[PDB]
């Protein structure tokens, strides 16, 4: 049984900054990829970003700049650096472990900008 | 009003219409045994020896029927002074049906439609002797009438069984009865059933059999039949371990198609009760293996794939199949052993707004080589399952079973002891 | 001027393309048989021919084939010379004696016509003896030819020489009547011809490959001995014939009801004798689909099922498989692959008065069609307005039978008819109808 | 054999009533249609009614709401009452038994209504 | 650096897992034939591999088509605890070597590969020796390990292989390397290459291989293993032509089966291409040769014969068939050597108003004889009355016609049908120049 | 190649009398067998009759006395004698020449009597 600690999230104003954070933990074998998906209130999930285990990096959104993947070897951590927010990326957040071979999904992190 | 009796060597008819004179002959067909259990007083089988002994001629029919009643065909024998007359009428019987003499609604309530009618001179005209024998839609009967003096059974002694008429009719039978004609009565007949055997029987010089003898009731009578003269352990290993088939159902959590998730079992006893009583399967299909059979074999290895796809695209998976879940997500090689579940979802991952926690591929540079999966990750899209959806796109989830012949000696067979 | 002689041991040729030496062969083939009559002149082509002649004048120069000998069949010609013998094929329009006028064609035949073939090459001809075998098998024309000396004599040569072959001309036409060519003026000549026909010979080999010797198999019992040793030193009675299947019941029957109800009989277990039904008049329609009429009474059955009733004049083309038509779809409905046969004859002078004859009714108006093989017999009135009819006529609420109409005085077309189909069909069960037998 | 006898004609004065019946023997298979069929001197046969085994009647447009039909299942006979009577109704009647095979046909029954 | 040693008595594995004892048994299987020269270093069909060194320096093999990471390879890797084995397409270097421990060296990167397994390692004055064959899709391991005394090459003696391993992975393998674990260093390895034999093996009491001997080694082994104890040129014809083929087909116009086309093909090069070209056929069947093998033969004389059937029909055509136009239309001979084709023509030989234009002949007198054609007009006689005139009554007149409408199903639609005929064994064939 | 002219066609009152001709000329091998076909307005195709080349006739209708067919040896062609015409008889008409190895056909003609 994997654990997907997220956390980071919240309320902040337009143009600010946040660090999302997942963390897993349990099985979490050894070729595991670690991604993030998005979810809009009541719509579709589009995917953040996904970074594997050979530091290979893929953003699903044409969107290079504002989200930044940072990894943890050590602790096998994965890090979104979030920066120079605009009010339509307001939508929950997931992180995604693929793990090799059962998938995983977080529990949820609110990250909220308007003004 | 049953009793048992013994039949000496009664029931012997000619096999054919060929004549013979003074040679002995072999025949392999269906007799009376010698010294077997006869019933003096009804399922049929293959054929009837039926005797009676009365003198007044109160027995008088048979009726042939598979369903006893108006609703299959039945052959109705009667017999009078005059006439004997064979129909295929599925008459309404009653409970005991008897002659009234002349009223014959006692017999038969109601009568119906039916496609025969065959009138000659009556059987009767002392024992009764008659062969019942149907085959290859052919109805065939033989009879005799012998005279036999003031005694109790039946006599010993040998006559044979001439052919009295062959019927096309080509209709299965089971059971038959017995009539009589009304005061109180008295009636009395004995009834045989035949087996399939082998004769060795003598003509004389008129064609007329005179004697025979059984091939299988002592060892000298199969001495006179070959001469032609008349002068399994079942063991299985110790181990006793179930095999974890309960462990990958109903786990709560399948994976995505795209990343199926894949269980090795070995080393168990392996029992798919399990498989019927788990659900009503929409799909359950087997390849290399009958799936009533699963329950009698050795196996050395089990692997056990399970995903989640949709309604409409179960047939996808298949071996030598086409398709996008089939090239792109997983493909079963043409020669696979083994079997495939699929089972409805849909009260289960069908969330109100729509769950999205299952997605498959649809872009690739390459097609999958059968048995691998594709992990790195828009060429990904994810599933879409609703309540409100009908079928063939609810979500269902889908289970192999990866089998393996011909190697080193088995471990998972445990069923049988 | 015929006579007759012998033919001694004469007229064996090389069957086929094989080199052997020193072995002894055994061959099935067209031989001329030994000592035989072989009609000697001053004809029927059958098989094949051996011609051999004597006359060293070339007197004897040529040949024609053919089968009816005029233009309406190409006629095989062959002509030796000095320079190059020639042989033709050309349909040429045969005239009624032909001979070469030394040289015009025409007194052979009228026009040179269309001919695929043509050929040329050395001259045949070379005290002494000519002899020739000529046979078309197989679309193949192979004529075999050897000549050998010999001192003056007045019928065959006692002696033995085997036959080389000369051509062999892939024309395939049919032959069966050919004549000879002369050189004469008038003035005669000599010529033996004689028939093959198929033998088995023993055939003798030499070190060097050449036939020496042959041996006949059929000629006497010693021949028999020396092939096998190889070397050379109606009735018909059946059950007597009772029952009949009633055929003279289904017709005439005075009564044929209407369209609509026709009447359905099934027939079994008895002997179907079809030689009546031509007993009666001339039929205005006669048509068998699934099987040919002459052989009814050899192929039977399980059982048969006869459909009789009376239809228009013009109505008849309509009851077929495939038709449409309100007699088609709406009274009675024939399957696609039906099997048997049709008979319709008029009945104007039968069902037909001058008051009016009103008993033969037919369905007008059905809500849908009818399946193959089915009949329908209810009468309610047939809607066609949005109101309800309530079971009474009047406004769009019509009734769906109609009435025909018979009269004497009517012309071809709408006269009553009388229509039999008969149809035929199997199951899994024993036929126990077949025809007569003899 | 069958045999269908028609009895109740006559002679009757203008606005009077006839009574005719049929009654059917021989084979008659249950599903069973009879009708009546009117025809004059010079006239062809013209339907009057019918009724099928569904017991339904069935009336033709001369005589709207004048005859009737009665059907008796006992002895399955068919009753044809006549009312209101006019001289158009000057024909004899013929009871016509569809049946499932060769129809049969009446010998008539003479209604003449004259003043 | 290379080197030569002789093979010796070495490379026996058993062939199954069935137990016997006390009886000689003999085997036709893939071995490495005896006294032969084994390669020594300082994939064919199987490979037999060997060394002697005891630092454990030896370790792992790379099985592999182009050693690169776009086919699948086998890698066998071994250390301490346990070996694995992976069949992925790695990046592999051109001098893999473990580093002692990362990977990067021996390869770039992980990738696309199925089979992952792990075990207890293989390897444990002593001597190893391996044998590995890969045979429909499955790749067998067999090992020993000897204890060898103080000698430089291999021992004069007898060592059955066991099975060690069985793997169904099935890979297209051509080529193999061994890895090193190392500061430089010197090692050795002998590789011998197998080749298919037949051997005799003698299973003593206990069950285990002895001695075995060679049956096509000298003729004393030869005697040993019979007795069962111890103790092109082508001179085909110059001329160059070309079969009208092209003419038989695609001409328009076919004549009716009661009359069919008879053309007759000789003198020319066949060539049998144009037919496969033509159209997909519904039906093309030969029966005294096979379809493959018309473009290298030679004939005397072939036959064409073209006609158009409806297509339920088409079975019809068959040696020793009945059916009407089987024995009142056209009759193949029981003897049959040749081919027939046949494909629809209902987008040609149709029209809605009825394209009748074909005939056919349903009333006969007599049977046909095969290759028979009848051309008469003549009203049939049905056995009264010669009625010259008409058919009327029971005389009848024959050649109905055929009717195809577009609206026709398949089984009545028109189908064109060609049957080539051949002519084997007479004078000397000319329909032959497919070849040179 | 065998072209087959036709002759003699048209309109023509009831009783009347023309003569239809059909000459082939091209191949047309020795052996032939001529004849002439009836094809009515949308209906099936008939065979009117047949002249062999030893000019025996097959008519494949009782019909003798209406057509009367005539051959030409020296030119090879047949002539169709129509007389008494009738208005059931108004359909076109092909020649047949089935020759040796394949059959023919002709174009057409219109042949019509009415009144």
């Amino acid at each position: 049984q994997v654990q997907l600690q997220e956390s980071g999230g919240g309320l902040v104003q337009a143009g600010g900054s946040l660090r999302l954070s997942c963390a897993a933990s349990g099985s979490i074998f050894s070729p595991n990829t670690m991604g993030w998906f998005r979810q809009a209130l009541g719509k579709q999930r589009e995917g953040v970003a996904f970074i594997s285990s050979i530091a290979s990096t893929s953003y699903w959104l044409p969107v290079k700049g504002r989200f930044t993947i940072t990894r943890d070897n050590t602790k096998n951590t994965v890090h979104l650096q979030m920066n120079s927010l605009i009010p339509e990326d307001t939508a929950v957040y997931y992180c995604y472990a693929v793990d090799k071979s059962q998938d995983y999904w977080g529990q949820g992190t609110q990250v909220t900008v308007s003004s | 009003t049953q009793s048992y009796t013994n039949s000496f060597t009664r029931g012997v008819y000619y096999p054919d219409k060929v004549f013979r004179s003074s040679v002995l002959h072999s025949t392999q067909d269906l007799f009376l045994p010698f010294f077997s259990n006869v019933t003096w007083f009804l399922p049929f089988n293959d054929g009837v020896y039926f005797a009676s002994t009365e003198k007044s001629n109160i027995i008088r029919g048979w009726i042939f029927g598979t369903t006893l009643d108006s609703k299959t065909q039945s052959l109705l024998i009667v017999n009078n002074a005059t006439n004997v007359v064979i129909k295929v009428c599925e008459f309404q019987f009653c409970n005991d049906p008897f002659l009234d003499v002349e009223s014959e609604f006692r017999v038969y309530s109601s009568a119906n439609n039916c496609t025969f009618e065959y009138v000659s001179q009556p059987f009767l005209m002392n024992l009764r002797e008659f062969v019942f024998k149907n085959i290859d839609g052919y109805f065939k009967i033989y009879s005799k009438h012998t005279p036999i003096n003031l005694e109790r059974d039946l006599p010993q002694g040998f006559s044979a069984l001439e052919p009295l008429v062959d019927l096309p009719i080509g209709i299965n039978i089971t059971r038959f009865q017995t009539l009589l004609a009304l005061t109180a009565g008295a009636a009395a007949y004995y009834v045989g059933y035949l087996q399939p055997r082998t004769f060795l029987l003598k003509y004389n010089e008129n064609g007329t059999i005179t004697d025979a003898v059984d091939c299988a009731l002592d060892p000298l009578s199969e001495t006179k039949c070959t001469l032609k003269s008349f002068t399994s352990i079942v063991r299985f290993p110790n181990i006793t371990n179930l095999c974890p088939f309960h462990e990958v159902f109903n786990a709560t959590t399948f994976a995505s198609v795209y990343a199926w998730n894949r269980k090795r079992i070995s080393n168990c006893v392996a029992d798919y009760s399990v498989i019927y009583n788990f659900a009503p399967f929409f799909a359950f299909k087997c390849y290399g293996v009958s799936p009533t059979k699963l329950n009698d074999l050795c196996f050395t290895n089990v692997y056990a794939d399970s995903f989640v796809i949709r309604g409409n695209e179960v047939s996808q998976i298949a071996p030598g199949q086409t398709g996008n879940i089939a090239d792109y997500n997983y493909k079963l090689p043409d020669d696979f052993t083994g079997c495939v579940i699929a089972w409805n979802s849909n009260k289960l991952d069908s969330k109100p707004s729509g769950n999205y926690n299952y997605l498959y591929r649809l872009f690739r540079k390459s097609k999958l080589k059968p048995f691998e999966r594709d992990i790195s990750t828009s060429p990904l899209q994810s599933y879409g399952f609703r309540p409100t959806y009908g079928v063939g796109h609810q979500p269902y989830r889908v289970v192999v079973l990866s089998f393996e012949l011909l190697h080193a000696p088995a471990t998972v067979c445990g069923p049988k002891k």
